[PDB]
């Protein structure tokens, strides 16, 4: 620990006084894990391509959870093509787990696949399908070439084709007359400038491969604010204080000690953060207990120091790690023998404790001393008077300029 | 036409992403404070979107069976459904017809017009079984519609009550037919109706959420010059003093373009006659 | 600031897109630790001008004058003192996260008041003797005697007076927490300079949100989402923009840092005269003529509490610069003539007490006209 | 420029030519608290520069700890070598007071 | 010194590129006005005597 300076200038030489090392936590052990109890793997039947996924002004809802997620379960149940993920990592999803999670389904054409997108530009843009930019989720569209094909012009699903001016993001719609855009009003009689939005098909695999459909799943998924129990399949294991190990709760990592409280937390609210951007509360979902993650990041080193050249023995300052020890008040001081004189001050610690290398011999530590506090004359007819003279100076050094820049 | 304070509601999360008691701020679409609302009862009247909804619906009625969003009504231009059917949210998306002014010794099913082109049918957990009060958020850019509501009951029957209340995620849909106007759905059993709707554009706020992570405090970027110094400090509770904040200038109109002076005088034309 | 992890982070090929490349987050390190000794340094000189604890008497007799705000006192965890007491409740502020680190001080809170506490019992006890060496006795009445004789006044007064000063220093210093019991703003200067720091590290933290040209803010989608042998583009603009953010923060820190030892240099200066020494420099430690002062601990600073010697109730006396008498002038001592319109008398400069033109107060010299 | 091409480049020089002038700006901050170091410690030559030097004047603690004598100076650059006789007593009597 | 009016002007996307930095703007003015303040200190503390 004495050498640990002579890098940090970078040189073969160290001078005397009190250096620092590298940090301190206290040594790690082991990693738990921490899943609820749900029995449910989620199941993929009629999420993805079971038999029939119908409009793209309709698609099949399902609210999905009470079940375990898992990614890995989607490529056996459809013919997958192209995974597009926002907001989250595509295969860090077993090492998470989310809050109000969906699984949502649709269709697209084949000429158009480029503007499902947040907001490419173009005849894609105001008479279907609209959500706001903040989504986290993938998009997920799929070979089908079999069902969705018929011999005579594909009629099962209208696309509404006509609207005015803009929105705000997220909505449905009805209603449903003869589309009005500028003059010659229609009210029910289909006249001039009275557009007729529910226009032919051609959905034909004689047609080419820009003009098929194509089925797209977009999921859709959250991480931490309401309580949820979803998380996915990586089995559990015990629950341990008072040491800083990996944990997973609920899809937050961290790194602390988990310790023991007594306060009233409101009974639906799964984590909390304190004032200053940092996780205090961590709920587990078995036990029904709040754990405190105490921030195991707790420590402060130090070494006194003569260097190499004078010699190889060491005098400790280990300041914040709790303890030839002695204990002085900037830190727990080894490599000391804590004598009970009083002398000058060399290698200072502090609240008047200095070490210096004095009278095999080790570095030793001390409490330091002011000098001879007496008793002199205090009559009331007396006063001191100095006469005597050898002479020579008390000297300073003083300084006038120094260099410029350019 | 019978505009009422929008004093304090229209909030929701941007998404669950986990942050708590940390003063954050985002680039969305949210509610006017100190704006007027729609109130409107007897008459229920078409409404165009006018680039905001901020539904509110009324107490002392179970009345409300759900809405008409609406483009022009009959069948030719592409369908919702939403209504309850006293047990469940039944979510048809089928194509009915001309249901302007439907209504429903149980009377019901004149909004059953056209029951063909069937594409979607959903049952699921019912929206709300002094009385609990709705409100909900409906709007459309590059996806899917949500549901978001919270319902307490409380005096004040017809005018908003005031107090801050957050909104919450409940129902998630990719559906497919971007909005020009809306209309409401009510019912009778053998019209006298009340509820809100508002208005939201695209202005930053400053979100508190709890200890707990959980909406109780924002703030506008727009409303005052007071709450734009919170939206520059990133807190509430600013000091004494004086705060640089943001900048202004004036605007471009005509926007000319002046060029040399003209007829330098092509003989393109003499060979073409 | 540990640099690789606040660039990078726990990442290989990020580290090793850092290293054809010389010693950035190394000499940004050794211009960082190198202020870091320094305030300790700072924190050296500031108050480590004795070279043990005086321990103050156990009777406190002190002629009348109390002290009961400014001695430590066993109440306490044994240490701290009576208006630090109200001090340290009246600070208040990061956290210990990815990218950063908190190294404690030198000395601590408990042990920075212990040389004030030293501080205080010599200059109650001998006075300026140990701001040279060895310090001889003296009882603390007769020194503020022998105190006021460096602003002129004649020291017979204060022996003269020396009831009617108790009361008055004693109230005065039970102002001093009326004056900071309630609140003030004039905390001030201690609160922003933990402040100003706190929003720097928040400042510092809140890049990391950055895109920066690149198609994410976290690491570890630039390794999922694209190909490692053509997406290092998307780490290589990463890294740059957060080298400079710690560019800045090493910089605009550095500004401040150094400000403050020529802040501090200052304040060591006025512990090393207005706690040793009665200075003479006027408008230098509190608003009138110096007399002594007693400093106290802090959170980050120093707080002196002064005493001066103000004047009051003036009565303007007929003067005149030079009296002749048998045709020779008669020039005072110190202070100058005054006369109540009748009489002439002689009195100091600063203190009204007439006495007789004597030959004592006065030498003679020149002719009269 | 040469091998990096100033589509995919302008990333990379986003923050090369505005990092480098970022690098003296160290400097410079050395130099003059050094300087300032120095500039007031002309100031803090000045305190025993010429007034128990030039002549005499009377502060305590400002003529050095004693009661001074005079000044004999010589060059340097950031000095000048002085020798303040200041007159502090070494060895302590009595003699008594009536 | 204005961030915004220094870097763009007469521009969106100039801006909208400008909000990846978004912490560099209000960086550079606490930075500018503490000079303000700074200076007026000093013109305080030299002649409020």
């Amino acid at each position: 620990p004495l050498s640990e300076t002579k890098c940090t200038l970078k040189s073969f030489t160290v001078e005397k006084g009190i250096y620092q090392t590298s940090n301190f936590r206290v040594q790690p052990t082991e990693s738990i894990v921490r899943f609820p109890n749900i029995t449910n793997l989620c199941p993929f039947g009629e999420v993805f391509n079971a038999t029939r996924f119908a409009s793209v002004y309709a698609w099949n809802r399902k609210r999905i959870s009470n079940c375990v997620a898992d990614y890995s379960v989607l490529y056996n149940s459809a013919s997958f093509s192209t995974f597009k993920c926002y907001g989250v990592s595509p295969t860090k999803l077993n090492d998470l787990c989310f809050t109000n999670v969906y699984a949502d389904s649709f269709v697209i054409r084949g000429d158009e696949v480029r503007q499902i997108a947040p907001g490419q530009t173009g005849k894609i843009a105001d008479y279907n399908y609209k959500l706001p930019d903040d989504f986290t989720g993938c998009v997920i569209a799929w070979n089908s070439n079999n069902l969705d094909s018929k011999v005579g012009g594909n009629y099962n699903y209208l696309y509404r084709l006509f609207r005015k001016s803009n929105l705000k993001p997220f909505e449905r719609d009805i209603s449903t007359e003869i589309y009005q855009a500028g003059s010659t009003p229609c009210n029910g009689v289909e006249g001039f400038n009275c557009y007729f939005p529910l226009q032919s098909y051609g959905f034909q695999p004689t047609n080419g491969v820009g003009y098929q459909p194509y089925r797209v799943v977009v999921l859709s998924f959250e991480l931490l604010h309401a309580p949820a129990t979803v998380c996915g399949p990586k089995k559990s294991t015990n629950l341990v204080k008072n040491k800083c190990v990996n944990f997973n709760f609920n899809g937050l990592t961290g790194t602390g000690v988990l310790t023991e409280s007594n306060k009233k937390f409101l009974p639906f609210q799964q984590f909390g953060r304190d004032i200053a951007d940092t996780t205090d509360a961590v709920r587990d979902p078995q036990t029904l207990e709040i754990l405190d993650i105490t921030p195991c990041s707790f420590g402060g080193v130090s070494v006194i120091t003569p260097g190499t050249n004078t010699s190889n023995q060491v005098a400790v300052l280990y300041q914040d790690v709790n303890c030839n020890v002695f204990q002085t008040r900037a830190g727990c001081l080894i490599g000391a023998e804590h004598v009970n004189n009083s002398y000058e001050c060399d290698i200072p610690i502090g609240a008047g404790i200095c070490a210096s290398y004095q009278t095999s011999q080790s570095i030793i530590a001390y409490t330091m001393s002011l000098g001879a506090e007496n008793s002199v004359a205090y009559s009331n007819n007396s006063i001191a008077i100095p006469t005597n003279f050898t002479i020579s100076v008390t000297t300073e050094i003083l300084p006038v300029s120094m260099t410029k820049t350019s | 036409p019978a505009y009422t304070n929008s004093f304090t509601r229209g909030v929701y999360y941007p998404d669950k992403v986990f942050r708590s008691s940390v003063l954050h701020s985002t680039q969305d679409l949210f509610l006017p404070f100190f704006s007027n609302v729609t109130w409107f009862h007897f008459d229920n009247p078409v409404l165009p979107f006018n680039d905001g909804v901020y539904f509110a619906s009324t107490e002392k009625s179970n009345i409300i069976r759900g809405w008409i969003f609406g483009t022009t009504l009959d069948s030719k231009t592409q369908s919702l459904l939403i209504v309850n059917n006293a047990t469940n949210v039944v979510i048809k998306v089928c194509e009915f017809q001309f249901c302007n002014d439907p209504f429903l010794m149980e009377s019901e099913f004149r909004v059953y017009s056209s029951a063909n082109n069937c594409t979607f049918e959903y049952v699921s957990q019912p929206f709300l079984m002094f009385k609990n009060l709705r409100e909900f958020v409906f709007k459309n850019i590059d996806g899917y519609f949500k549901i978001y509501s919270k319902h307490t009951p409380i005096n004040l029957v017809r005018d908003l009550p005031q107090g801050f209340s957050a909104l919450e995620p409940l129902v998630d849909l990719p559906i497919g037919i971007n909005i020009t106007r809306f209309q409401t759905l009510l019912a009778l059993h053998r019209g006298a109706a009340a509820y809100y709707v508002g208005y939201l554009q695209p202005r930053t706020f400053l979100l508190k959420y709890n200890e707990n992570g959980t909406i109780t405090d924002a703030v506008d970027c727009a409303l005052d010059p007071l709450s734009e110094t919170k939206c520059t400090l990133k807190s509430f509770t600013v000091e004494k003093g004086i705060y640089q904040t943001s900048n202004f200038r004036v605007q471009p109109t005509e926007s000319i373009v002046r060029f040399p002076n003209i007829t330098n005088l092509c003989p393109f034309g003499e060979v073409f006659n | 600031v540990d640099c690789t992890m606040y660039i990078c982070g726990d990442s290989t090929e990020c580290s090793n897109l850092l290293l054809q490349y010389g010693s950035f987050c190394t000499q940004l390190n050794r211009a960082l630790t190198g202020i870091a000794v320094e305030q300790d340094k700072n924190t050296q000189e500031v108050f480590a001008q004795v070279k043990q604890i005086y321990k103050t008497p156990p009777i406190k007799d002190f002629g009348g004058f109390n002290f009961s705000q400014i001695l430590p006192d066993p109440s306490k965890p044994s240490k701290r003192s009576f208006i630090e007491d109200l001090l340290f409740n009246k600070v208040t502020l990061a956290q210990k996260f990815n990218g950063l680190t908190v190294l404690p001080p030198l000395l601590t809170d408990e042990m920075i008041a212990q040389y004030t506490s030293a501080l205080l019992a010599g200059t109650i006890t001998s006075g300026w003797t140990f701001g040279a060496g060895a310090a001889l006795q003296i009882p603390f009445a007769m020194q503020m005697a022998y105190r006021f004789n460096g602003i002129g006044v004649t020291q017979n007064v204060l022996y003269e007076n020396q009831k009617l000063i108790a009361n008055q220093f004693n109230s005065a210093i039970g102002k001093i927490q009326d004056s900071l019991s309630s609140t003030a703003s004039a905390l001030g200067k201690l609160q922003d300079v933990v402040n100003q720091n706190a929003q720097a590290l928040n400042t510092l933290v809140k890049q990391l949100s950055s895109n920066f040209g690149a198609i994410s803010s976290v690491l570890n989608d630039i390794l999922s989402r694209l190909d490692p042998p053509e997406a290092e583009v998307q780490i290589d603009r990463l890294i740059t923009g957060r080298l400079q953010s710690l560019q800045t923060y090493v910089t605009q820190q550095l500004i401040r840092a150094a400000e403050i030892r020529a802040s501090a240099n200052l304040a060591a200066t006025k512990m090393s005269e207005c706690v040793l020494g009665q200075s003479k420099r006027v408008d230098f430690c509190g608003k009138g003529y110096h007399l002594m002062s007693f400093p106290q601990s802090a959170p980050h600073g120093v707080v002196f509490l002064h005493v001066t010697y103000v004047p009051a109730q003036e009565k303007n006396f007929t003067t005149a610069p030079a009296i002749c008498h048998d045709g020779k002038a008669h020039f005072p001592r110190e202070g100058v003539f005054v006369s109540n319109g009748t009489h002439w008398f002689v009195t100091q400069r600063n203190f009204y007490e007439p006495q007789i033109i004597t030959t004592d107060n006065t030498f003679v010299s020149g002719n009269c006209d």
